[PDB]
């Protein structure tokens, strides 16, 4: 029917029949992220070391050059770059710009830019699907959480030096070195995205089991039970009351869910919570906000400071502290 | 950009632009360093911005032509000397004396060579004691160590703090294989520089001209051996 | 200066444009996508079996 | 460089228009409901 | 003091200094053991012993 | 040569991803 | 010649190259491509079998 | 059945897949020659071109 | 769209499962040697 | 002095034995072991996989 | 390392002739 070229090209972005759906947030979401998956490719296999600090003290994180796959990491900007936009074109050779950190602005800045995309994607089948539109809100916990770490925390410490680094034990130097100067175990926030992934695993356990426990009988023992399931089947698979009055039994009735549709908003709204305010932790400790600090909180009646467990944490921070860019500190405070 | 030209704009309008790294060109002047007055003047605002960086590389062609190679810069606009101060003393025969004292007088440099070679150096003109006539005037200046005494190496090892051995190694630690690099030296070497004067203004006391320097690059705390880096540029002064 | 560059960044420079050269890119291809867009709007409406009156679009 | 950042101009200029036009497109009308 | 008593005094020999990864004998870790150099006795200038 | 391995697994890894979405049994209705 | 045989190699460095500045890395194990390409190969072929036997029925 | 030595003749008779057949030997020739220019670059030492 | 007329199904039987077993461990015996060198 | 010649003064041959009484460590390339295991898996997974589809009809 | 891949190839040669003798196809009439 659509005979423009406009109505035709509009059909085929917003079409439910393509293998993979486009849409509108398509179109920015595939050259985004091809453009930060085809620079990230590269730069972990052949990508030269990267002066983080800016102490022209390269760092190599490329598999071409020592590294494996668990230690092999796409440098963060240099240092000496801070905050300031680094595109390719902004360095006088492509030499420059690999020293400098340059593909790491490149891929997080085209990968933050799709992960946005890919939220609103999913919004967008959703509407041509005619369904419900939420899939995407419990989408933006993660994109909260990676948003907070490779955009937040740099913005706020002032350099793309302090976000998480594109690999394995980058990662791990990334929680490190933000446990000594944050104390991130004890700020609230994490504690709560830690009861919402210990929470959520529970939870996706239980769920699990508990359903897997209460399979109608439609197969033989020497057939997967999976084989009882027709996919498009109307009628329910499993027994909804027989695994309500199990886990009625195993701690008392009412704490139960008789209700699946109650039952699956908790399975959605307990990590996707949970994962929100451990997103906010690091993007309020972004701002130096830190978890709280009992250190010489207990002192006796002469005044003599009695230990305690967060006395003991501070120990292991301070241990961290002083190695942590050991030759990027001239003064004794860690402002930056 | 003439000094009198840079004092008129504001910092925002240098910021990014990449002219905070220039040294003052002089124009007008004179040809003739006679025009300056016999004496010991103060010198100051003594620049010394780059225009070429090279390295001297030995030949696996046999013949022992070491010659100085292209480079790449690697560190962007980090490389001119400024605010160097110190005295000039002129004679009236034309011969020509300087003597740097403080001011920036050194900036971390890091090239690439063909193939991928990162050399670091420390492009610097410390007590820098020149003497010559006015088409050439040259001397030798101190060149330290590029990293300090007190830089740890990524094994903690360093040569005024840190491990004196490789600790990751438990029992091969402290054997021949590692002498070498778990010992580390922050001694410094010289470079031989020749300045030339250009241009002379009497009547505002500026004097520009080329330089030349040769000097060792970074010995990685003694781990390797220094290349040689021939620098030439521009320099530029006020003598008061 | 030993080498050449943009010296750009950092500069508050409108939609970082250094050179005007960049404005025509951005301008030009805007354009051209408004222009296939426009001579299409009829035809989209069309769709919708509406005319876009004072009453057309989405409404709860 | 600057063929490169008048390339990526053109680029980013052509995916963003079309993620502009396409949303004022009737979008809402794109819906399997009546 | 026989060398063996002496070499069973090496914390090398302990087996709660590997590595789940370092795989292979105690001789590929850190050598094979060749001979006794000894007790070491540690004295200060004053003649104290550390 | 490791070096060799690791990009093998790596690469390997993303030929198994593109073959399973696009290779897939298809979900077809009862 | 020995003093022209330690000549070339204090001088400009021999042939062969190696990935970057350095990648010979001896210690890695080499055992572990035995290692890996049994652990890929002996499973692979393991689910290759039942999958072309299953899809042919 | 057919022997294992006669299973590639399935396309003797099908124009539209004796391409895609031809075409996947072309994407492997080509991705070798691509793989062995990188290995040998990873490997050359161009250094000491005389000896 | 239809299916492809020209499917076919590839046989093995277990006799010629032996000889092409016998044939590599042969093979290899054979040359593992001057692989090793 | 110094046990630099500790090590050498060890003439009594202390290491791990050799296959041989007369010592069996000969310089064979390690790529020899990979290429025969990749000859021997790579073509004995095929034949299993057209077997064990046949035999299951 | 050899000699470890020599045994095997020739124990595994000979495991192949023992199950082709015993565990063979029986041939049938008809
Ligand atoms: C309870 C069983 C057991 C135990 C306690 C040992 C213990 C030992 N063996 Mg041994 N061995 C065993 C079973 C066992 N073996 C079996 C079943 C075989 C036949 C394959 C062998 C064959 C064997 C050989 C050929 C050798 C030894 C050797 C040794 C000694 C060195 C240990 C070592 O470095 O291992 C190291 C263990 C690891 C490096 C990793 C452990 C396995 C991990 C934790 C499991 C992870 C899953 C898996 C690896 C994932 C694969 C990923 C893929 C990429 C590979 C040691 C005392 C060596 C020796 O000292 O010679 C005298 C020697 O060369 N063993
Ligand atoms: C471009 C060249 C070419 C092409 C397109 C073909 C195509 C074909 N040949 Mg053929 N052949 C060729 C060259 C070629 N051949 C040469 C040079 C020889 C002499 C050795 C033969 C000898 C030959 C015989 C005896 C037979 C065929 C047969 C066939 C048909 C079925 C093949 C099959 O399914 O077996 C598939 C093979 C396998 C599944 C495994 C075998 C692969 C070999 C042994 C090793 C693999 C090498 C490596 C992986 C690939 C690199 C090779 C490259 C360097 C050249 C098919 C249409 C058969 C036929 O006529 O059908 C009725 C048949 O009986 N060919
Ligand atoms: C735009 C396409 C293109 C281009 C520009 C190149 C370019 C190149 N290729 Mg490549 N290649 C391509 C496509 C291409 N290739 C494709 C599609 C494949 C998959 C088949 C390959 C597979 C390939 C391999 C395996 C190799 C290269 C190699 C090379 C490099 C050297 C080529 C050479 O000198 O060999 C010379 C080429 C020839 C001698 C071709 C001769 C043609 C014969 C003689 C024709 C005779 C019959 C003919 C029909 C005559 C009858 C008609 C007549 C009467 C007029 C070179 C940079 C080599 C390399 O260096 O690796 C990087 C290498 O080995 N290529
Ligand atoms: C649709 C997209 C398809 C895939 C597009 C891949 C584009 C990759 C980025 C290209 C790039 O980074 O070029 C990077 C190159 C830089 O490559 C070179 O770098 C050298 C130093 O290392 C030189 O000094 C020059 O800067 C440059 O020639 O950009 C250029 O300067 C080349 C000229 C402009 C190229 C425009 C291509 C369009
Ligand atoms: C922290 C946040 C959430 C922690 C978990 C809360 C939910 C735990 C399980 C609750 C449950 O299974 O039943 C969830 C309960 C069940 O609620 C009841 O469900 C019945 C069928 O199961 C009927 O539908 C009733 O109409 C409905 O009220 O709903 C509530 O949460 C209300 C609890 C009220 C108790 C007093 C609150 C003061
Ligand atoms: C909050 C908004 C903050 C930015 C507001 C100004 C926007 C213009 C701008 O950023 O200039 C553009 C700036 C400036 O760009 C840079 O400017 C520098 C000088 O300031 C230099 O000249 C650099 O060379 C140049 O690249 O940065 C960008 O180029 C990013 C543009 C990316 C566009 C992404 C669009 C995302 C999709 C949107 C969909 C529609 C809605
Ligand atoms: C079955 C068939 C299919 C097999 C597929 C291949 C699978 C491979 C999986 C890995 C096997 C190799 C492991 C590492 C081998 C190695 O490092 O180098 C090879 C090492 C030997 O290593 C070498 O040894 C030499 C002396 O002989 C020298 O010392 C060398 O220096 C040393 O490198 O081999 C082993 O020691 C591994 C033997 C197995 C040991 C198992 C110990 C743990 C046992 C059980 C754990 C149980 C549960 C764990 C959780 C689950
Ligand atoms: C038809 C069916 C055929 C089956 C073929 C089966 C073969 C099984 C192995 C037979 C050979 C045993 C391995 C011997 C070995 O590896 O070295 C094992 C030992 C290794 O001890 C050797 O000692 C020598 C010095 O004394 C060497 O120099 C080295 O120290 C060491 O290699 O060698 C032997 O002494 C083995 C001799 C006794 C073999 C009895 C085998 C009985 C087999 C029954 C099946
Ligand atoms: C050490 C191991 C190597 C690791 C390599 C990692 C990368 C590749 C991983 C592949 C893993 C998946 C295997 C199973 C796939 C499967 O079942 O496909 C499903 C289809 C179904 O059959 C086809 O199906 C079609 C439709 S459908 O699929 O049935 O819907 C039908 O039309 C057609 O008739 C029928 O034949 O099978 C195929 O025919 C696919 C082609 C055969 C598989 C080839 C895989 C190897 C490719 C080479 C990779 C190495 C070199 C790459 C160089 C660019
Ligand atoms: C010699 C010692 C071992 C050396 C191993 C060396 C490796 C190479 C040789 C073995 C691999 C090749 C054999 C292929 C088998 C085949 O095609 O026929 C399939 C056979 C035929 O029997 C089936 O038996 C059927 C009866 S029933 O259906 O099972 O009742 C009947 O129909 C018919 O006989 C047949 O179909 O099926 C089997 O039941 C055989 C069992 C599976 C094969 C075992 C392989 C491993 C052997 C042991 C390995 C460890 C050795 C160390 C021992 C301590
Ligand atoms: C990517 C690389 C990996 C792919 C490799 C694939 C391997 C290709 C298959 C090759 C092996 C299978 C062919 C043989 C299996 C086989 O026999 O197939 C059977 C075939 C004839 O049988 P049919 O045609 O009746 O049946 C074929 C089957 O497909 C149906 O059952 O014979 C041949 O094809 C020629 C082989 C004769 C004998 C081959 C080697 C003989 C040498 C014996 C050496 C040992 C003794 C030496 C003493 C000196
Ligand atoms: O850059 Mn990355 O880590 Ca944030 O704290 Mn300050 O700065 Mn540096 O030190 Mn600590
Ligand atoms: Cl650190």
């Amino acid at each position: 029917e659509s005979t423009s070229l406009w109505a035709r090209f509009c059909e085929w972005v917003t079409s439910t029949e393509n293998r993979l759906y486009i849409g509108w947030f398509g179109v920015l979401m595939i050259p985004t992220l091809l453009t930060a998956t085809s620079v990230f490719i590269i730069a972990f296999i052949a990508a030269p070391p990267v002066d983080i600090d800016g102490i022209r003290e390269p760092v190599s994180g490329s598999l071409l050059y020592g590294n494996n796959i668990i230690t092999g990491a796409i440098i963060p900007t240099s240092n000496a770059i801070g905050l300031h936009f680094y595109p390719i074109w902004e360095a006088a050779s492509l030499d420059e710009w690999l020293y400098n950190g340059g593909p790491y602005q490149l891929i997080v800045c085209h990968f933050f830019l799709g992960v946005c995309s890919y939220m609103g994607r999913e919004w967008e089948l959703s509407f041509r699907l005619g369904m419900r539109p939420w899939i995407a809100v419990a989408y933006s916990a993660p994109v909260a959480a990676a948003t907070a770490v490779f955009i937040i925390y740099p913005l706020g410490q002032g350099s793309f030096s302090d976000g998480m680094p594109l690999g394995i034990s980058g990662t791990f130097n990334f929680m490190i070195v933000f446990q000594a100067e944050h104390n991130i175990l004890m700020h609230p926030f994490h504690m709560l995205g830690v009861a919402g992934v210990f929470g959520g695993s529970l939870f996706s356990a239980m769920h699990g089991s508990l359903v897997t426990s209460s399979l109608i009988r439609e197969t033989t023992e020497n057939e997967s039970a999976n084989e009882g399931y027709k996919f498009g089947q109307e009628e329910e698979t499993y027994n909804i009351v027989a695994a309500h009055g199990y886990f009625g039994r195993l701690i008392f009735q009412y704490a139960s869910f008789n209700n699946s549709r109650s039952l699956h908003f908790f399975l959605a709204a307990w990590p996707v919570v949970g994962i929100w305010f451990t997103a906010l932790g690091i993007s309020t400790m972004a701002f130096n906000l830190n978890g709280f600090n009992f250190n010489q909180s207990v002192v006796d009646s002469q005044g003599r400071v009695i230990n305690t467990w967060a006395d003991i944490i501070n120990r292991a921070n301070l241990g961290m502290e002083v190695m942590h860019e050991r030759n990027a500190h001239n003064f004794p405070l860690d402002l930056a | 950009l003439t000094f009198d030209q840079l004092q008129g704009l504001t910092y925002l309008q240098v910021k990014g632009t990449g002219i905070a790294n220039t040294c003052p060109t002089l124009d007008s002047g004179s040809s003739n360093v006679k025009d300056l007055k016999p004496g010991t003047y103060k010198l100051g605002k003594f620049c010394m911005e780059p225009t070429s960086f090279t390295v001297k590389e030995e030949s696996q062609f046999k013949g022992g032509d070491a010659e100085f190679v292209p480079t790449k810069l690697m560190t962007r606009l980090t490389y001119t000397l400024d605010e160097m101060s110190g005295q000039f003393k002129v004679d009236g025969s034309g011969n020509v004396e300087l003597k740097e004292t403080d001011g920036i007088d050194y900036a971390p440099v890091t090239v690439q060579l063909p193939g991928g070679e990162r050399v670091p150096f420390l492009f610097s003109v410390k007590e820098l004691d020149a003497k010559g006539n006015a088409d050439g005037f040259g001397g030798e200046f101190v060149v330290p160590s590029y990293r300090g005494a007190t830089f740890l190496d990524p094994k903690g090892r360093g040569a005024a703090t840190g491990y004196d051995t490789a600790v990751a190694l438990p029992a091969a630690g402290d054997d021949e294989e590692y002498l070498k690099e778990n010992i580390k030296s922050a001694g410094a070497m010289k470079g031989q520089a020749v300045f030339s004067i250009a241009k002379v203004d009497a009547a505002t006391g500026e004097i520009a001209g080329v330089f030349e320097s040769v000097q060792p690059s970074d010995t990685d705390l003694g781990a390797k051996a220094p290349k040689d880096v021939k620098i030439t540029g521009l320099w530029y002064a006020q003598l008061s | 200066l030993v080498d050449d560059r943009l010296a750009g960044e950092g500069t508050g420079k409108i939609l970082g444009i250094n050179d005007p050269s960049l404005f025509w890119a951005i301008t030009i291809v805007f354009t051209i996508v408004w222009g296939v867009f426009y001579v299409s709007t009829r035809e989209i409406d069309a769709a919708s079996d509406r005319e876009n009156d004072d009453d057309f679009g989405l409404t709860l | 460089m600057l063929t490169l950042k008048i390339f990526v101009y053109t680029v980013v200029t052509f995916f963003v228009s079309l993620f502009i036009f396409g949303f004022l497109s009737n979008d809402p009308g794109r819906n399997p409901g009546q | 003091i026989p060398e063996k008593l002496a070499f069973y005094d090496y914390i090398g020999n302990n087996p709660a200094k590997g590595g789940l990864f370092r795989a292979g004998a105690m001789n590929s870790g850190d050598g094979i053991a060749v001979g006794w150099l000894g007790h070491a006795v540690f004295k200060d200038k004053q003649g104290n012993e550390l | 040569m490791e070096a060799l391995v690791y990009t093998f697994l790596l690469v390997g890894t993303l030929g198994i991803i593109f073959f399973a979405i696009f290779f897939r049994e298809p979900p077809r209705i009862v | 010649x020995x003093x022209x045989x330690x000549x070339x190699x204090x001088x400009x460095x021999x042939x062969x190259x190696x990935x970057x500045x350095x990648x010979x890395x001896m210690e890695v194990n080499i055992l572990g491509v035995i290692a890996t390409a049994l652990f890929i190969i002996i499973p692979t072929s393991f689910l290759l079998i039942l999958y072309v036997k299953t899809a042919s029925q | 059945g057919l022997p294992w030595y006669r299973v590639h003749t399935v396309v003797l008779n099908d124009p539209g897949r004796l391409i895609a057949v031809h075409l996947m030997h072309t994407s492997l020739v080509s991705g070798w020659a691509g793989s062995m220019a990188f290995y040998e670059l990873a490997v050359f030492d161009p250094s000491d071109p005389v000896l | 769209a239809k299916p492809n007329p020209n499917k076919q199904s590839v046989e093995l039987n277990r006799t010629s499962l032996y000889w092409g077993l016998l044939l590599i461990f042969v093979l290899a015996v054979l040359f593992s040697s001057y692989i090793f060198n």
